């Protein structure tokens, strides 16, 4: 392949879609690494922290929503230019729990400085593996590509 | 005050927008929610949060985040 897979297990909502590439709903909310009205993707660089991320950490087990595994295709010339943050490089404080200044900052930073089209930062899950954030405002972001490929189904509060 | 009616509200606009409502009790859900430790919230249970504007604020945010996508 020319392409290295990210994913997501995300819903389409009432004006974005889950193969949204344009950041909508980080926008609307903010998160770890973006302030609300700042548009961000957030990707796993596998379906289990996909999972982690999504479905466990915010304990959401249980919703019947309609949850696709979404494939984020990257095109490795714009991987290879990624900035790749570590526990070791980052800001003291990127971790906490709930999200603070440290995280945010670093992640607006990132993103109004246009350094790179990609992070890649650790989960603050799993720090050891991690998580891709795309900016959609980045000219090299262009031919990165999102697909739903199914519908996820694994849910640990599933009733049988 | 904790205001459970908003947060029910917004719970159920999720699920209009996001899933299925046929047969979903969102008071049900957020029960036990608001009553479990949340991860993104360092482990802590939501409902010990809701004493304060802020605490309020940062709940709702992590519900939201369920369905935005992003990672809290």
């Amino acid at each position: 392949p020319v392409t290295t897979s990210f994913w997501r297990i995300a819903t389409d909502a009432r004006t974005y879609e889950a193969d949204d590439l344009s950041g909508a709903g980080a926008k609307i909310t903010g998160g770890r690494w973006n302030e609300v009205g700042v548009a961000i993707v957030y990707a796993a660089s596998s379906r289990a922290m996909a999972c982690l991320e999504t479905v466990v950490h915010l304990n959401s087990g249980g919703l019947p929503l309609n949850r696709y595994l979404v494939e984020i295709e990257v095109p490795d010339e714009v991987l290879a230019s990624a900035e790749v943050a570590t526990p070791g490089n980052l800001p003291v404080g990127w971790d906490a729990e709930p999200a603070g200044r440290v995280s945010i900052s670093f992640g607006s930073q990132w993103a109004q400085s246009q350094r790179t089209a990609l992070l890649l930062v650790p989960s603050v899950i799993v720090p050891e593996e991690t998580n891709l954030l795309i900016n959609p405002a980045h000219p090299d972001a262009k031919g990165i590509k999102a697909r739903k490929v199914r519908k996820w189904l694994y849910d640990p509060r599933m009733i049988r | 005050v904790l205001g459970l009616a908003k947060l029910v509200g917004q719970l159920e606009d999720m699920v209009e927008e996001s899933g299925e409502t046929d047969g979903f009790d969102a008071p049900e859900w957020l029960s036990s929610w608001l009553r479990q430790p949340l991860p993104a919230l360092g482990g802590v249970n939501p409902i010990d949060l809701l004493d304060t504007m802020e605490g309020q604020a940062v709940v709702s945010r992590a519900l939201a985040q369920i369905q935005s996508g992003a990672f809290a």
